């Protein structure tokens, strides 16, 4: 697995900073590349947390698992603290497409067993059911990086 | 109809089963999957009688009455190192202490 | 001494030790100390909570012992508890914990006494039972988490929390944040 | 699929993994986190069970797996008097 944390054991202080209106779920990718969640961050909350050089993080909506950005991209790897300076991780909303944002709103209002009771074209039923998922994003991100 | 075997070489003992109708060569394929040696580098014995690849286990003498799960039959195994085959060598198991007198 | 090469090796050795008629606590503590903590072998059990420490069950030990990993946030600590007359081993996998030992309370309602106080360095393994006294463990680090490996034999889900004001008890049943790497709410 | 069991006198017994799980002690060892990582050798050392007892235990593994689902008749497991006490202690340690 190419997307995984390196067992550096070289500590690195990080400031997690939530600037979305969402409750943020920090997701650490362990040494086998598998996602391990961490305590959530309320909107407007910042925390000094303990991490390590070469460790991989991503950030999601804690309730819906919508993807979020950290320092304007999808993955966050802290360097080593330069002279003891913490490393900042700024968590924001991405600019979703109108379609993905509309799917988020409909998913929040309609139960999944009731998606196909909606008077919309069927291709949108499959879109509604394709719920945001960390494992699918890791697939795209992995192949995105191999294609340098 | 299954026979149950102890394939023995030096201090190694493999517990496995096979059909009475399976061949000696098929048994070497089983040994190959375990000890990573192809059948061409293997010799199988019943006591001191070397067994031919094409003969079935029943024809060699391994039957349900002589190769039971609770009392498997012993197959000797000799590997071949480079040019020639090693001598069949099996070290016996340890021996129990003498029976306590209170056990008659 | 048998130095466990991996965490799985240590667990296999522990299952053999507790299979015997007689378990030697000096031998268990020494073998648990000898395992050098490797986060790549136990990270799946390190699940943290922001406000409280977590208990993550690792192995149920064939009903003879319990193996669990506890994860301590900054400033997270235990209550003063007994061990339901069972052996309890505590090995540090990451960070440090400060163990403070207490004497059993008198029946008059006054401040429990601290018999001693120490900080367990990482890879060190401590031992405690009810005969040596009550204890409380804390992660005193303001910046670092703590991860510890606990062995309890016999396994117990109940114990007693102790107010240090009083010495008065109250029974507690202990939950699990996860079991075998799976979150259990 | 196969696991290696080593007696105190150094005899190596290669038996099927599911046969060895007949022992409750071995099952506790290898069913959970004690399972061999695949960088590890699938070896278990029993430094106090001699080979003439460990081979007998493996014969019991075969016997138990063969006849557990039988529904009309099973044979008796034979135990010679000379090994009865040593085998009883191994059976107690192995929980089977
Ligand atoms: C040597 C090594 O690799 N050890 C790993 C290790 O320490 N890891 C791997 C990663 O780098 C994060 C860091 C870790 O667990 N830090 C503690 C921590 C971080 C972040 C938060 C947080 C998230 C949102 N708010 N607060 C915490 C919240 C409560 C308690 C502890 C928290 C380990 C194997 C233990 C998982
Ligand atoms: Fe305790």
């Amino acid at each position: 697995p190419v997307l995984r944390s390196v067992n550096s054991r070289e500590p690195s202080q990080v400031i997690f900073c939530n600037r979305s209106p969402r409750v943020v779920l920090p997701v650490w990718l362990n040494f086998d590349g598998e996602p391990q969640p961490y305590p959530t961050l309320p909107p407007g909350t910042g925390r000094r947390i303990h991490s390590y050089r070469g460790h991989l993080w991503l950030f999601r909506d804690a309730g819906t698992h919508d993807g979020l950005l950290v320092n304007q991209t999808e993955l966050f790897v802290p360097s080593l603290n330069v002279d003891g300076q913490p490393i900042f991780a700024n968590i924001t909303l991405p600019v979703y497409t109108l379609k993905e944002r509309c799917l988020q709103v409909v998913r929040s209002l309609v139960k999944p067993e009731n998606y196909r009771r909606l008077d919309i074209v069927r291709s949108l039923y499959e879109d509604l059911e394709d719920h945001p998922n960390v494992q699918k994003d890791l697939e795209r991100l992995t192949q995105e990086r191999i294609a340098h | 109809m299954d026979v149950f075997l102890m394939i023995r070489r030096h201090k190694t003992t493999i517990f496995t089963d096979a059909k009475e109708s399976s061949t000696v060569f098929e048994l070497k394929r089983i040994v190959e999957g375990i000890l990573k040696r192809p059948p061409d580098e293997q010799r199988l014995y019943k006591d001191d009688q070397l067994l031919d690849d094409g003969k079935t286990l029943g024809e060699c003498g391994f039957t349900s009455q002589t190769a039971r799960p609770q009392a498997p039959a012993t197959v000797g195994l000799a590997f071949r190192a480079d040019d020639t085959f090693e001598a069949l060598c099996i070290e016996p198991f340890s021996s129990p202490p003498e029976l306590p007198d209170v056990m008659k | 001494v048998l130095k466990p090469r991996t965490l799985a090796d240590l667990i296999r050795i522990l299952h053999q030790l507790f299979a015997g008629d007689e378990v030697n606590v000096e031998e268990v503590q020494a073998i648990m100390e000898a395992y050098e903590s490797d986060p790549t072998e136990w990270a799946m059990y390190a699940k943290f909570d922001q406000y409280r420490y977590t208990r993550n069950l690792v192995d149920q030990g064939n009903g003879k012992f319990n193996l669990m990993i506890l994860c301590w946030g900054e400033g997270h600590g235990s209550s003063i508890h007994d061990h339901t007359n069972s052996h309890c081993f505590l090995k540090m996998l990451q960070g440090n914990l400060k163990e403070t030992l207490f004497a059993w309370p008198d029946k008059k309602s006054n401040e429990m006494v601290k018999k001693s106080e120490r900080v367990l360095r990482e890879n060190q393994c401590a031992y405690i039972n009810d005969s040596i006294g009550l204890h409380r463990v804390e992660n005193i680090s303001h910046t670092e988490p703590a991860v510890s490996l606990h062995l309890y034999s016999p396994p117990f889900d109940t114990c007693h929390a102790f107010d240090q004001r009083t010495g008065h008890k109250n029974k507690v049943t202990m939950t699990f944040h996860s079991k075998f790497g799976i979150r259990t709410p | 699929m196969y696991v290696k069991l080593i007696s105190s006198d150094g005899h190596e017994f290669i038996v099927k993994r599911e046969h060895a799980l007949t022992s409750g002690t071995i099952k506790a060892m290898l069913s959970g986190p004690g399972q061999f990582a695949e960088n590890e050798t699938n070896e278990v050392n029993f430094r106090e069970i001699p080979s003439h007892v460990l081979s007998k235990v493996c014969m019991y593994f075969t016997y138990k797996v063969r006849y557990t689902n039988s529904s009309t008749e099973i044979p008796e497991f034979p135990i010679a008097p000379e090994i009865a006490l040593e085998l009883l202690m191994a059976a107690n340690f192995l929980d089977c």
